[PDB]
C-alpha cells in the first residue's frame, strides 16, 4: 500500500493525460490566426494615488468602478476615490504585514489579512461614523494570501498553509475547508456567478473548487514554478494564471487543459498579477521588472506596456466596466491607466 | 507537470560505489539549479549537494566531500550523483530536489513540510 | 449638490492626510527588525530613546520563499544560529542571495569535526580577540563557524548589504543598525 | 504510516478522470465569440472618447 | 599688471555660462523625476535653485554696471547689488543645510528623523533676509556710495553679510572633518588594501568641497606684497567660484547613480 | 590696502575694472586734455 498506490496514482495521471490529448484536436493559436490583431495599445497614467508609506501588496476595485481599497505594509488600509484622488478612509491595521485586501460587492465591508493568519472584516458604514473591525476570522494556521467576498456574510480566503476556507462572517466559523493543494495557496479567483472559484498554489498547480459542495472539480497543471496570480475569463469558462517561471497560461474549464502560453524571450521575471479586460481580449499582467505587459489573449501577441512604476508591480485590477486599470507597486504608488 | 523520478539506489556493501540518476520532466532543465537531499532513518531531510544551471558552481556538504560528485546533463535532462566509497552512515532516502525559481542562486528545497519540486526518493542502503 | 459633495469630500481628505503625516513620523522613527532562526510576534524594545520593532515569524510553515520577501525593507535581519549548522549555512545562503533581500543587512548571532572535514586543517587567526578562559578548542570552533558565514558574505556582497557576525545583546543590534544606516547614507551620496 | 495522503490522492484523481471534456477547438471558438461580441463594450480595446471618459 | 584682470573676467564668463547651463539641466531633472524626490534631493534641489538665482543675477551685475552708473549711485544700482548679495548668502546657508544634513545622517544617524523639510527652507531662504536687510540699513546710513559695492578703507560694513558667510565656512569645515573621519573607519572595516582606501577617502573629500563651500577656504585671503601671489589668488578663486554650480550639478545630479539609472529607464520607454 | 577675500571676488573684479576702464577711456580723452 505504501508504493502500490503510487503505482496506481500514475495509472490515472497517464489516463487523464490521454483524455486531455484526445480532445486537443486543434490549438487556440491555430483558429485565431485569421482574426485581426489589436492595435498597439498605449494606455497613459490618468491618476497617481499617493499616501502609502511602504510597499503596496494588494488593491481591489469596488463594484461601482469608482472606489478602490489599497493595502500597504506600513499598517494602513486606504480607501480612495479614483475619480477625485481623494482618500475616503484610512484604516489603521493591528498587524503591519498585510498581504491582501478585499472590497465587499455591497461596498459596506472590506477584508484584510496577512502574516497574522487572521482575516479582519471592517464595517465601513457604521451609525456612529467610523470604520470599526466587525469580525476577525481566526483559525487558518498560515498567512492569508488572498480573500474574496461572496456576500456581505460570506467570504473565501486562501492561506499559506495549503488550505482555502469558506467563512460565515456573522458566526465566524469556517463552513467549508478546501484542502488538496501541496504548497502555499497564493491566489484565488471567484467565478462571475460565485458558484465556483479557482486557486493557484506554490506546487505549480491550479484547482477548480465548488463553493457549495466543497470538492475539487479539476486540477490544472502546466506551469513550471509557483503560481502567483489567477483570474477568470469574463464569461467564467476559462482562467489565466501567472507564475515565477515568467510565463502566463490560459486554461479552459471544459477542455480541461492549457490553451495558450504568453511568454517572451526577453522576459525572465515572474508574473505577480493577472487580470482580464471587460471583453477578455486583453490580458494585463504585472511583472517583477517593474512594468506591466498587455497581451492579446487570443493571439498571444504583446500588445502594450504599462511602464510607470519604480519598483516591483504587486497588484493589478480592472474596473467592472472595463474603464481603467489600477496597478500598485512596491514604490508605494497606485497608478490608474486608461 | 513537474516530474522528478529518481533511479539507481539499492543495497551496497560499505566501501562500494553507487550512481544515482534523476530523470526530470515538465520544465526546462537548463534554467534551474538542481540539488540532492537525503533523509536518514530517524532524522529529517538534510541537503547533500547542489549544482548550477550550467554545472560550474558545484557544492557539497562536509560529510561527502571527496566521495560524492554531482553532475548534470542539460542536453537530456538528467541529474547524477556518483557516490564513491560509501560508509554505513550514508544510508538514507535520496531525493532529487529542484529549487522553485529559474535563473536564481537561492533555493529553499529541504523543507520538512511537503515540498513540491522534488522526487519520491530512491532508497540507498549501506 | 455637485459643489458641496466635493468640499465635504475634500474636508475628509485633509483630515486623512494630516493623520498620515503623524503616522509617517512614527513609521520612520521606528526601525523594523526580523528575528529569524498567533501568526507573528512583535517585540517593541527601546535603546537610548530609539524605537526598535523585532518581528519573530512565529507560527508559519517551514517554507519561507514567499513570506520572507515581505521583510525586504527591514533595517536588518537578525539571524540566530545554534546537522543544524549546515542547514543554517544554506538558509543564510538563500537569504543573502535572494533578489529581494540583496539590500537587507544581516546581524548574525552565533549561540563538528565530522560534519566539516576542513575544520581539522584550520588554525585560529592571530586577529582573533577572545576573552581569557576559553580553551583553544572552543575558540577555534567559534571562529571556524564565523568563517563559514563570512565565506558566503564576501562572495556576493557587492556593497549593498553587510553581515555582522557576533558571539553569544540588544546593544550590539543597536550598534549594528547604526552602522547599517550610516552605510546606507554614504551610498546615496556615493561616498562609498 | 502516512499513506492516508497517498491514498486520498487516488480517489481525487478518480473524480478528475470522469468529467466531460469538449474539444479544444470547440472551447477556443467560444472565447472568440465572446470577444467578438463584447469588443465594442471594452473601453480599453476600443479607445473611449474624452467626452465619456471619467479619468480625463 | 592689468592683463591678468581681463583674463580672469573671461574665466568668469566661461564659468558662469557652463555652470548656468549645467544648473538649468539639473534643475528640471529634479521635478521631472518625482520618484527621486526626498529630503536629501529636496535640499539638493533648493541648492541648485539658489545657484541659478545667483548666476542669473551675476550676468545682471556684469552687463548693467559701468563707470557711469558707478558714480551715479542710481536707485536701481543699489538694488541689484543688494539682490546679488542676497542670492550669494542664500548659497552659503544652503551649503550649510547640506552640511548639517549629511553630518546628522552620518555622525548622529538617529536624529535624522527629527530633521524636517521646513527647517531647511527657513534657514536657506529665510535667514539671509534679516542679514541683507540689516546690511542695507547699515549701508544706507554709513557708506552709501558707489552703488553699495565700493569699498572704503576703515568702514567694514560688508561684514554684516560676510560675517555669517565666514561662520558658515568654519562650521561646514567641522562637519567635513567628521564626515571623512567617520567614512575612513568605514573603509578600514570593509576594505583590505590600504591604497584603495585612500582612492576613496580622497575622492570623497574632493566631491564634498564644492557641496559644502570649502573651495572658498582653499585660498581664502591673500597676504599681499607680491604681484605673483595676487595673480594666483584671482585665477584660483575665479575658477572655483564660477565653476561651483557646474561641479555640484555634475556629481550630485548627473553622475548620481540613482539619477543616472532613473533617466536611463525614461530612455527605454522613449 | 585691504586684501581681497574669496567671498568678495565678484565685486573686487568689478571694482578693479571700474577704475581700470575709467583710466583707459581717460587716455583717449587725455589726447584732448
Amino acid at each position: 500500500e505504501l508504493d502500490q498506490l503510487r503505482q496506481e496514482a500514475e495509472q490515472l495521471k497517464n489516463q487523464i493525460r490521454d483524455a486531455r490529448k484526445a480532445c486537443a484536436d486543434a490549438t487556440l493559436s491555430q483558429i485565431t490566426n485569421n482574426i485581426d490583431p489589436v492595435g498597439r495599445i498605449q494606455m497613459r497614467t490618468r491618476r497617481t494615488l499617493r499616501g502609502h508609506l511602504a510597499k503596496i501588496y494588494a488593491m481591489h476595485w469596488g463594484t461601482d468602478s469608482r472606489l478602490l481599497v489599497s493595502a500597504s505594509q506600513d499598517g494602513k488600509l486606504i480607501i480612495w476615490d479614483s475619480y477625485t484622488t481623494n482618500k475616503v478612509h484610512a484604516i489603521p491595521l493591528r498587524s503591519s504585514w498585510v498581504m491582501t485586501c478585499a472590497y465587499a460587492p455591497s461596498g459596506n465591508y472590506v477584508a484584510c489579512g496577512g502574516l497574522d493568519n487572521i482575516c479582519s472584516i471592517y464595517n465601513l458604514k457604521t451609525r456612529e461614523g467610523n470604520v470599526r473591525v466587525s469580525r476577525e476570522l481566526a483559525g487558518h494556521t498560515g498567512y492569508l494570501s488572498c480573500c474574496r467576498f461572496l456576500d456581505d456574510n460570506q467570504i473565501v480566503t486562501s492561506s499559506g498553509d495549503t488550505t482555502c476556507a469558506l467563512w460565515d462572517i456573522e458566526t465566524g466559523q469556517q463552513t467549508t475547508t478546501f484542502t488538496g493543494h501541496t504548497g502555499d495557496v497564493m491566489s484565488l479567483s471567484l467565478a462571475p456567478d460565485t458558484r465556483l472559484f479557482v486557486s493557484g498554489a506554490c506546487d505549480a498547480s491550479a484547482k477548480l473548487w465548488d463553493v457549495r459542495e466543497g470538492m475539487c472539480r479539476q486540477t490544472f497543471t502546466g506551469h513550471e514554478s509557483d503560481i502567483n496570480a489567477i483570474c477568470f475569463f469574463p464569461n467564467g469558462n476559462a482562467f489565466a494564471t501567472g507564475s515565477d517561471d515568467a510565463t502566463c497560461r490560459l486554461f479552459d474549464l471544459r477542455a480541461d487543459q492549457e490553451l495558450m502560453t504568453y511568454s517572451h524571450d526577453n522576459i525572465i521575471c515572474g508574473i505577480t498579477s493577472v487580470s482580464f479586460s471587460k471583453s477578455g481580449r486583453l490580458l494585463l499582467a504585472g511583472y517583477d521588472d517593474f512594468n506591466c505587459n498587455v497581451w492579446d489573449a487570443l493571439k498571444a501577441d504583446r500588445a502594450g506596456v504599462l511602464a510607470g512604476h519604480d519598483n516591483r508591480v504587486s497588484c493589478l485590477g480592472v474596473t467592472d466596466d472595463g474603464m481603467a486599470v489600477a496597478t500598485g507597486s512596491w514604490d508605494s504608488f497606485l497608478k490608474i491607466w486608461n | 507537470q513537474v516530474q522528478l523520478q529518481e533511479s539507481g539506489g539499492g543495497l551496497v556493501q560499505p566501501g562500494g560505489s553507487l550512481r544515482l540518476s534523476c530523470a526530470a520532466s515538465g520544465f526546462t532543465f537548463s534554467n534551474y539549479k538542481m540539488n540532492w537531499v537525503r533523509q536518514a532513518p530517524g532524522k529529517g531531510l538534510e541537503w547533500v549537494s547542489d549544482i548550477s544551471q550550467s554545472g560550474a558552481s558545484i557544492s557539497y556538504t562536509g560529510s561527502v566531500k571527496g566521495r560524492f560528485t554531482i553532475s548534470r546533463d542539460n542536453a537530456k535532462n538528467t541529474l547524477y550523483l556518483q557516490m564513491n566509497s560509501l560508509k554505513p552512515e550514508d544510508t538514507a532516502v535520496y531525493y532529487c530536489a529542484r529549487c522553485p525559481a529559474p535563473f536564481t542562486r537561492d533555493c529553499f528545497d529541504v523543507t520538512s513540510t511537503t515540498y513540491a519540486y522534488r522526487g519520491q526518493g530512491t532508497q540507498v542502503t549501506v | 449638490d455637485q459643489r458641496n459633495e466635493e468640499k465635504a469630500q475634500r474636508e475628509a481628505n485633509k483630515k486623512i492626510e494630516k493623520q498620515l503625516q503623524k503616522d509617517k513620523q512614527v513609521y520612520r522613527a521606528t526601525h523594523r527588525l526580523l528575528l529569524l532562526g498567533s501568526g507573528i510576534f512583535e517585540t517593541k524594545f527601546q535603546v537610548d530613546k530609539v524605537n526598535f520593532h523585532m518581528f519573530d515569524v512565529g507560527g508559519q510553515r517551514d517554507e519561507r520563499r514567499k513570506w520572507i520577501q515581505c521583510f525586504n525593507d527591514v533595517t536588518a535581519i537578525i539571524f540566530v544560529v545554534a546537522n543544524r549548522l549546515q542547514e543554517a549555512l544554506k538558509l543564510f545562503d538563500s537569504i543573502w542571495n535572494n533578489k529581494w533581500l540583496r539590500d537587507t543587512s544581516v546581524i548574525l548571532f552565533l549561540n563538528i569535526e565530522d560534519y566539516f572535514p576542513e575544520f581539522a586543517r584550520y588554525t585560529t587567526p592571530e586577529d582573533a580577540t577572545p576573552e581569557p578562559g576559553e580553551d583553544p578548542r572552543v575558540t577555534r570552533a567559534k571562529y571556524f563557524i564565523r568563517d563559514e558565514f563570512l565565506r558566503i558574505s564576501t562572495a556576493s556582497g557587492d556593497g549593498r548589504h553587510y553581515c555582522y557576525p557576533h558571539f553569544t545583546n540588544i546593544r550590539r543590534v543597536f550598534n549594528d543598525c547604526r552602522d547599517i544606516i550610516q552605510r546606507m547614507h554614504l551610498r546615496q551620496y556615493e561616498l562609498l | 504510516a502516512s499513506i492516508a495522503q497517498a491514498r486520498k490522492l487516488v480517489e481525487q484523481l478518480k473524480m478528475e478522470a470522469n468529467i466531460d471534456r469538449i474539444k479544444v477547438s470547440k472551447a477556443a471558438a467560444d472565447l472568440m465569440a465572446y470577444c467578438e461580441a463584447h469588443a465594442k463594450e471594452d473601453p480599453l480595446l476600443t479607445p473611449v472618447p474624452a467626452s465619456e471618459n471619467p479619468f480625463r | 599688471s592689468k592683463v591678468h584682470y581681463h583674463v580672469a573676467v573671461i574665466i568668469n564668463y566661461l564659468g558662469h555660462c557652463i555652470s548656468l547651463v549645467a544648473l538649468l539641466v539639473a534643475f528640471v531633472l529634479f521635478l521631472r523625476l518625482r520618484s527621486i524626490r526626498c529630503l536629501r534631493n529636496i535640499i539638493h534641489w533648493n541648492l541648485i535653485s539658489a545657484f541659478i538665482l545667483r548666476n542669473a543675477t551675476w550676468f545682471v551685475v556684469q552687463l548693467t554696471m559701468s563707470p557711469e552708473v558707478h558714480q551715479s549711485n542710481v536707485g536701481w544700482c543699489r538694488l541689484v547689488t543688494a539682490a546679488y548679495n542676497y542670492f550669494h548668502v542664500t548659497n552659503f546657508f544652503w551649503m550649510f543645510g547640506e552640511g548639517c544634513y549629511l553630518h546628522t545622517a552620518i555622525v548622529l544617524t538617529y536624529t535624522t528623523d527629527r530633521l524636517r523639510k521646513w527647517m531647511f527652507i527657513c534657514i536657506g531662504w529665510g535667514v539671509p533676509f534679516p542679514i541683507i536687510v540689516a546690511w542695507a540699513i547699515g549701508k544706507l546710513y554709513y557708506d552709501n556710495e558707489k552703488c553699495w559695492f565700493g569699498k572704503r578703507p576703515g568702514v567694514y560694513t560688508d561684514y554684516i553679510y560676510q560675517g555669517p558667510m565666514i561662520l558658515v565656512l568654519l562650521i561646514n569645515f567641522i562637519f567635513l572633518f567628521n564626515i571623512v573621519r567617520i567614512l575612513m573607519t568605514k573603509l578600514r572595516a570593509s576594505t583590505t588594501s590600504e591604497t584603495i582606501q585612500y582612492r576613496k577617502a580622497v575622492k570623497a573629500t574632493l566631491v564634498l568641497l564644492p557641496l559644502l563651500g570649502i573651495t572658498y577656504m582653499l585660498f581664502f585671503v591673500n597676504p599681499g606684497e607680491d604681484e605673483v601671489s595676487r595673480v594666483v589668488f584671482i585665477y584660483f578663486n575665479s575658477f572655483l567660484e564660477s565653476f561651483q554650480g557646474f561641479f555640484v550639478s555634475v556629481f550630485y545630479c548627473f553622475l548620481n547613480s540613482e539619477v543616472r539609472s532613473a533617466i536611463r529607464k525614461r530612455w527605454h520607454r522613449w | 590696502e585691504e586684501p581681497p577675500i574669496s567671498l568678495d571676488l565678484t565685486f573686487h573684479l568689478l571694482r578693479e575694472v571700474l577704475e581700470m576702464a575709467r583710466a583707459e577711456q581717460l587716455a583717449q580723452q587725455a589726447h584732448s586734455n
